[PDB]
C-alpha cells in the first residue's frame, strides 16, 4: 500500500550532524507532501516542517529552521532531513508522513531514532538473577552499554509468557536494563532456563544460564 | 500563538464503558485532528476534520466540537483502546496537543514481589548490584523502599516500569539498588517494601547477604 520507508537508527556526537531519509512507493510522491515530526524519550509529538517536492518549496516550525533542514529527491521519490549541530536536545525519534488528500497525515513511516552521545559502544555485562518458591521468578541483568537497544530473550524463545523486560534507564552515560521471567518451581532448577541477549550495535550475543545459589 | 491542552492527563476505563476526552484550543480553529499511538509504535490517523474517521478506525470511535473545545468518544471501550490519544491544529503550525493516556481498568492485583542478590559472576569482578522486581499488580501506584541492615536508603536507586500487559492488563516494575562490593560486604540484610493500595501492609522481601 502507500508506503514511507525510513532510515536506521542513528548515534551521533555532539555538534556533529546527521541525515535521515524517507522513501515513499506505491504512489505519485510529487503529488503529495511530506512532513517531519520530532517525538523526544517520553514526551509529545512537535511539528517541525513539510517539503512539496522542490528542494526548497519548504514550510518550518520557526523552532525548527537553523537546526533541520529538508530535501527532496524526485528521481528516487525521497525526502530527507538534515539536523545540524546536534545536541542532546535532538535526540528523539523522528517521523515522516504524508499530508493525504483529505488534508491529515495519512500515512506515517516507522520512525527514526537518534541518539546524541559521546558515550562510546560498549556491549552489555549480563548477569543471572537467582531466587526461590512456587512459581518462581528468575532475572537477567543487562548492565552499562551504549547505545541502545538491546534484544531479551529467554530460552531462544522457548519462554515467552510470562516475561517481562524493563526500558533501560540512564546512568553515567550507559544503559542498563532488565528482564524477568516466571515460570513454574517445577520447571525450574529442573530444567535449564538460559537469557540471551543481543547487542547489534557492539555486534555481541551473550548466553546467561540460570544458576541456583544468590 | 495557539496552545492545545488535553484533558484528562491519565484516565481509565472498564471494557464496555463510554469515554470522552477532551483537547481545548487557547483560541478558536476551525478542524481538530487526532492520533493513536501505541507504545514503541509510530503515530496512526483516528479521526480528521473534527468527525472523520480514518481508514482502520473502528464505528466504536466518534468525534465532536467546534470553536475552542473539541472530543474524542469511545461509545465501548476495548482492551486494544488503550493507548495515548494526540489532537492536532488542522493547519500551521500543526500544533500537537500534550496528549492523554487511556488505560484499560481491571480489577486490583497484588504485585508479586522478587529480591536478587548480587550474582556470583558480577561479585567476582568487583561489582555489586541488587535487583528487585514488583511484578504483575493493578493501579499504577505504588511505592518502592530499600533497607539496608533496618535503615531506609533512597540513592544508588533505579526504577523502571512497563506498560499494561496487553495480556493482564496489569504493571511491573523494577528497583535496582548498585553497590561497589565493599558497599554491599558492609551490610548483612537486604530488603525490598512495597507499598500498594491492595494491601494496608507492605509486601517485604529480603535476604541476608551471608545465608540466603
Amino acid at each position: 500500500g502507500v508506503k514511507l520507508q525510513q532510515s536506521g537508527p542513528e548515534v551521533v556526537k555532539p555538534g556533529a550532524s546527521v541525515k535521515i531519509s524517507c522513501k515513499a512507493s506505491g504512489y505519485s510522491f510529487t503529488n503529495f507532501y511530506i512532513h517531519w515530526v520530532k517525538q523526544r524519550p517520553g514526551q509529545g509529538l512537535e511539528w517541525i516542517g513539510w517539503i512539496f517536492h522542490g528542494s526548497d518549496n519548504t514550510e518550518y516550525n520557526e523552532k525548527f529552521k537553523d537546526k533541520a533542514t529538508l530535501t527532496a529527491d524526485t528521481s528516487s521519490s525521497t525526502a530527507y532531513m538534515q539536523l545540524s549541530s546536534l545536541t542532546s536536545e535532538d535526540s528523539a525519534v523522528y517521523f515522516c508522513a504524508r499530508w493525504g488528500p483529505h488534508w491529515y497525515f495519512d500515512v506515517w513511516g516507522q520512525g527514526t531514532t537518534v541518539t546524541v552521545s559521546s558515550a562510546k559502544t560498549t556491549p552489555p555485562s549480563v548477569y543471572p538473577l537467582a531466587p526461590g518458591n512456587s512459581m518462581v521468578t528468575l532475572g537477567c541483568l543487562v548492565k552499562g552499554y551504549f547505545p541502545e537497544p538491546v534484544t531479551v530473550t529467554w530460552n531462544s524463545g522457548s519462554l515467552s509468557s510470562g516475561v517481562h523486560t524493563f526500558p533501560a534507564v540512564l546512568q553515567s552515560d550507559l544503559y542498563t536494563l532488565s528482564s524477568s521471567v516466571t515460570v513454574p518451581s517445577s520447571t525450574w532448577p529442573s530444567e535449564t532456563v538460559t537469557c540471551n541477549v543481543a547487542h547489534p550495535a557492539s555486534s555481541t550475543k551473550v548466553d546467561k544460564k540460570i544458576a541456583a545459589a544468590g | 500563538d495557539i496552545v492545545l491542552t488535553q484533558s484528562p492527563d491519565i484516565t481509565a476505563a472498564s471494557l464496555g464503558q463510554k469515554v470522552t476526552i477532551t483537547c481545548s484550543a487557547s483560541s478558536s480553529v476551525s478542524y481538530m485532528h487526532w492520533y493513536q499511538q501505541k507504545s514503541g509504535t509510530s503515530p496512526k490517523p483516528w479521526i480528521f476534520e473534527i468527525s472523520k474517521l480514518a481508514s482502520g478506525v473502528p464505528a466504536r470511535f466518534s468525534g465532536s466540537g467546534s470553536g475552542t473545545s473539541y472530543s474524542l468518544t469511545i461509545s465501548s471501550m476495548e482492551a486494544e483502546d488503550a493507548a495515548i490519544y494526540y489532537c492536532q491544529q488542522w493547519n500551521y503550525p500543526f500544533t500537537f496537543g500534550g496528549g492523554t493516556k487511556l488505560e484499560i481498568k481491571r480489577a486490583d492485583a497484588a504485585p508479586t514481589v522478587s529480591i536478587f542478590p548480587p550474582s556470583s559472576e558480577q561479585l567476582t569482578s568487583g561489582g555489586a548490584s541488587v535487583v528487585c522486581f514488583l511484578n504483575n499488580f493493578y493501579p499504577k501506584d505504588i511505592n518502592v523502599k530499600w533497607k539496608i541492615d533496618g535503615s531506609e536508603r533512597q540513592n544508588g536507586v533505579l526504577n523502571s516500569w512497563t506498560d499494561q500487559d496487553s495480556k493482564d492488563s496489569t504493571y511491573s516494575m523494577s528497583s535496582t539498588l548498585t553497590l561497589t562490593k565493599d558497599e554491599y560486604e558492609r551490610h548483612n540484610s537486604y530488603t525490598c517494601e512495597a507499598t500498594h493500595k491492595t494491601s494496608t501492609s507492605p509486601i517485604v522481601k529480603s535476604f541476608n547477604r551471608n545465608e540466603c
